[PDB]
């Protein structure tokens, strides 16, 4: 048989078979109810638009994300996301297919257990597994060691692994991620004059975020440049017209990753929670972690975050120590691709939570010897 | 290295119609990885020969097997073979056959197109991982030889573009994965070219008579046991292992048919465990396949994992004894030939077949034969020589389970084409390597002594007769029951039937030790 | 036509059973016709599906699944066995589960009779002048609608008569002696409706034996 390496995601959902390069089904995890009435009779529109079908009908929908910050907050939506994932995007019944889910570190126990209940009871998967979203991005990156920075769309967690042993205590989890950056770019495009309050244009400004934004190498020098020069004023075409010219709001959205004091987050940036995650480890394995710092996640695909990250983490580390960042150009899907390595291993066959192993011990089987 | 399969197709009532060939298991690693006591396929050596200078001007070849990286890991040449004789074979077969004259240029274009792949450096970028070719002289010569573009080949090898959802994204690579790509494309295009050539010869060999119900004849390499059993040798050994597995079941159905006619565990199980060690998941081919997928798994880690999974867990798997100064032995499998060691070192490099997809697209775009040659998914980036060995061997099996075998063995006397100076180590070794001693010993577990009742009375009534000679006055079943009722032989030694009587291996010499007491 | 057979058997079997003193069978077929003939049925949904501005065949299957998946017992999801190309909905007729392919029904359903070209057909000097010589559907009359009307006219022609059925089957592909291939006869057993009239009489009493016939042969029993 073949195992499906699913990925719940937080703004995109990717699902493909174990044994592929890239996932066969990548779409945003949205569920839209239609707000307006519909005067045309006999149209037969559904009560719930899910997935990429709801990305083409955005101006009529109330788009909702069932995964706010890692956690699933509405399970009746997430069941529709999975049902649309298996039946429409992949067109395979999960009765004869194992399923690899990927859940972030430090989630609630009830989230992982409830996810296992929804997989075994409703979909009747024969054997599913729940794997940690930062370790798979260490499989795909081809490193046995090194702190990995999985800055997802939903949540940003800085897991260290040395010689295949993850360090549980040093794992740092930060709520600030791509969703909150998109909310901050909604906050600072109002500073220019372009209002975005409706969630349907949440997908518009995020697309701005995909194209225009970049992590600047310095901040006060680039704020000294964009306030006087006009070389950074880059325009963008909305889907109706009224092209907008973003100047200093371009490198100011992704800087909130490195200055969480912009949005009132107490913590340090992910250039220092990486350093506090390395200093939390023992003082002899740090040398491989400073060399093997991995970046993954969609939020890490800004142009120039690998140089600003290296500049700040070099400014915090001892200067006699080599700093290297392994960031292959598939940063976004690296959580999936190692999953396609994970379920394809023959030694992983013992790791599946079987249904016979499930029904004997209920939903709390996930935190036992099988993970 | 490969297997032949010549179907002489017939008509409806046994009239010779046609013939076709479909060759199996052309060895990819043989193209790329050559042992120093081994050689490549002959075509590269033919072009390296000065027999035809127009190919040497044509293919930009430096007249030297030692120079090229594919042809220097192994042996350049040995005795009793001549490279110009090899080209003398190929230009004779290439001058006249069913094809046209341009493909004679094209096959050589593809072989010399393989040759310029591996010499490329693919230097790592500074403070990066993506391997950039800066030494681009030899892959430029390749791109002139194939017909591909010069820059597009280098960008495609350096940055393979894949399809995610709807939109393409590129990945990077490191120097290692791009070396496995530039070997993997060469072994893939060589095996697909050779299978293509088998179809091109098939176009000549097929005649328009109605082809029905073939009596086809397969040839294959022998189950060979060297001092350097490697994954190449595993690709021979498990193939002939599965063929022997078909023999054991095929003997068992026939022996079952005679024993059910006469009224008197399966033998394939005797081999099955070894295939259980090799074919099944959590088996040595599977552990070798998944061992590649890890980030930092070397061959020492692979042997550590095999010892973790199978040392004592499976009865076939056992630690290798090294006798007489073998160089190194890492695990031993007692096959049907016996304890057979293996060498782990270098299996992870030769197992890989990452088919670089965008370079296959550029292979399609090039104006050559290759446009016609290279025209739930599985393993776009992780497909291995063991996996295609598994699939091709299963396809040969399901081709073979639809037929009815008639085995032929064939052995060499010794090194010299000679009169009776046969050297018994060679015949004793090819006794076990051909599986002959296995079918010798499988029939011994039943009753091989198949003697007819009147045949037991015309020859072995002399052993313990009555006071009267033979005469043919008692029915031969009772005429042998009269014999065995006075031979002082217990019931567990023989089994009585209807048409014949059978005896255990070790009784028709007991039918003469007391007969020589009668003939004393 | 099979619906006319079930009622026509039921009146005759009713006549013998009322002579001897001993649900209708057409209802056994009626639900399928209920799925097809009645409004909010598959022919009606196919007819009104054309009238929408942007209704493709995928929208039509979405509407059929909206209206009849579970609502009607005949309508059911199509299983695909043995590599059929594509199956979009299945109706268990009297022959059993019968799949269908939606794709392209909206193009072939339409019959917009262009009126001024029919006027020019009248004006032309040919046979067509004699051929083509509350209103309904000037621009929207469909093949399903004229099928419905012609089938109803054949029905009211047929309800004014008294049937006497003849079945007729082919042995196999070859005009041949006794090499009859049983898949063909088992398939045309159900496709001709023969197995239906076989099984409809089984729900009553088919064993019609006379008393003296029960005594000349089966008094031997006891
Ligand atoms: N090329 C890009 N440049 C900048 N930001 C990007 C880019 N691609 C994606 N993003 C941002 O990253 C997020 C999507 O990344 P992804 O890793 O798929 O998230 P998730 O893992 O939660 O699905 C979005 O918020 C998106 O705006
Ligand atoms: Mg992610």
């Amino acid at each position: 048989t073949t195992a499906l390496v699913c990925d719940n995601g937080s703004g995109l959902v990717k699902a493909g078979f174990a044994g592929d390069d890239a996932p066969r089904a990548v779409f945003p995890s949205i569920v839209g109810r239609p707000r307006h009435q519909g005067v045309m009779v006999g149209m037969g529109q559904k009560d719930s638009y899910v997935g990429d079908e709801a990305q083409s009908k955005r101006g009529i929908l109330t788009l909702k994300y069932p995964i706010e910050h890692g956690i699933i907050t509405n399970w009746d939506d997430m069941e529709k996301i999975w049902h649309h994932t298996f039946y429409n995007e992949l067109r395979v019944a999960p009765e004869e297919h194992p399923t690899l889910l990927t859940e972030a570190p430090l989630n609630p126990k009830a989230n992982r257990e409830k996810m296992t209940q929804i997989m075994f009871e409703t979909f009747n998967v024969p054997a599913m597994y729940v794997a940690i979203q930062a370790v798979l991005s260490l499989y795909a990156s081809g490193r046995t060691t090194g702190i990995v920075l999985d800055s997802g769309d939903g949540v940003t967690h800085n897991v260290p692994i040395y010689e295949g042993y993850a360090l549980p205590h040093a794992i740092m989890r930060l709520d600030l991620a791509g969703r909150d950056l998109t909310d901050y770019l909604m906050k600072i495009l109002t500073e220019r004059g372009y209002s975005f309050v409706t969630t349907a244009e949440r997908e518009i400004v995020r697309d701005i975020k995909e194209k225009l934004c970049y992590v600047a190498l310095d901040f006060e020098n680039e704020m000294a440049t964009a306030a006087s020069s006009s070389s950074l004023e880059k325009s963008y075409e909305l889907p109706d017209g009224q092209v907008i010219t973003i100047g200093n709001e371009r490198f100011r959205c992704p800087e909130t990753l490195f200055q969480p004091s912009f949005i009132g987050m107490e913590s340090a940036g992910i250039h220092e929670t990486t350093y506090n995650s390395i200093m939390k480890c023992d003082i002899d394995i740090r040398k491989d972690l400073y060399a093997n710092n991995v970046l993954s996640g969609g939020t890490t695909m800004y142009p120039g975050i690998a140089d600003r990250m290296q500049k700040e983490i070099t400014a915090l580390a001892p200067s006699t120590m080599k700093i290297k960042i392994i960031a292959p150009p598939e940063r976004k899907y690296s959580v999936w691709i190692g999953g396609s390595i994970l379920a394809s291993l023959s030694t992983f066959q013992q790791m599946w939570i079987s249904k016979q192993e499930y029904d004997e011990a209920g939903p709390s089987i996930v935190h036992r010897k099988c993970f | 290295r490969f297997g032949k399969f010549i179907r002489i197709h017939f008509g409806a009532t046994g009239k010779l119609a046609s013939a076709d060939i479909e060759t199996y298991l052309l060895e990819k690693s043989r193209v790329i990885f050559q042992l120093k006591a081994e050689r490549d396929y002959h075509i590269f050596y033919q072009i390296l020969s000065n027999k035809k200078p127009e190919l040497l001007d044509m293919l930009l070849i430096t007249n030297n097997p030692y120079d090229y990286a594919f042809i220097s890991q192994g042996e350049t040449t040995v005795a009793s073979i001549d490279d110009a004789e090899e080209l003398m074979a190929t230009d004779n077969a290439f001058d006249v056959l069913g094809f046209t004259s341009e493909e004679k240029n094209s096959m050589y274009k593809l072989t010399g197109a393989i040759m310029h792949f591996g010499n490329m450096k693919f230097k790592l970028k500074q403070r990066e991982e993506q391997a950039e070719p800066d030494g681009t002289e030899e892959a430029d010569k390749s791109a002139y030889l194939m017909g591909l573009n010069s820059a597009d080949l280098l960008k495609g090898l350096c940055h393979p573009r894949v399809k995610v959802g709807n939109e393409y994204v590129t990945k990077g690579q490191n120097v290692q994965q791009v070396m496995y790509a530039t070997g993997a494309l060469a072994k893939a295009v060589y095996e697909k070219m050779f299978n293509w050539m088998v179809t091109r010869i098939n176009t000549t060999l097929e005649t328009k008579q109605p082809r029905q119900y073939f009596i086809g004849v397969l040839d294959i390499a022998g189950f060979e046991i060297f001092d350097f059993n490697s994954f190449e040798q595993l690709c021979i050994n498990f193939t002939n292992e599965k063929l022997q597995q078909f023999f054991n079941h095929h003997m068992f159905v026939l022996e079952q048919e005679e024993y059910k006619k006469e009224g008197i565990i399966d033998f394939g199980m005797d081999l099955q465990a070894c295939i259980d060690l090799i074919e099944k998941p959590m088996g040595i081919m599977s552990i070798l396949e998944e061992e590649c997928m890890f980030p930092k798994a070397t061959d020492m880690t692979f042997k550590a994992k095999l010892y973790d999974n199978h040392l004592g867990k499976s009865n076939n798997f056992q630690k290798p004894r090294n006798i007489k100064g073998r160089p190194e032995a890492h695990f031993a499998l007692i096959h049907y030939a016996g304890t057979v060691d293996y060498n782990i070192i270098g299996w992870l490099q030769k197992n890989k077949d990452p088919l670089n997809e965008t370079v296959v697209d550029l292979y399609k775009k090039s104006s050559l034969k290759l446009l016609s040659n290279l025209f739930a998914k599985k393993g776009s980036s992780f497909q291995t020589v063991s996996a295609l060995h598994r699939e091709n061997l299963n396809k040969l099996m399901t081709n073979l389970r639809s037929t009815h075998p008639h085995f032929v063995r064939c052995i060499i006397p010794n090194e010299t084409k000679s009169p009776g100076v046969i050297d018994n180590p060679l015949v004793m070794h090819q006794l076990r390597c051909n599986g002959v001693l296995e079918g010798i010993r499988i029939c011994r577990k039943g009753f091989p002594n198949r003697i007819l009742y009147g045949d037991f009375r015309q020859r072995y009534r002399i052993l313990n007769p009555a006071a009267i000679p033979e005469g043919q006055f008692i029915d031969s079943r009772k005429g042998a029951e009269k014999l065995l009722g006075s031979l002082d032989i217990d019931h567990n030694q023989y089994k009585f039937g209807h048409t014949k009587v059978f005896f255990k291996a070790g009784l028709l010499g007991l039918l003469e030790e007391m007969r020589d007491e009668r003939l004393s």
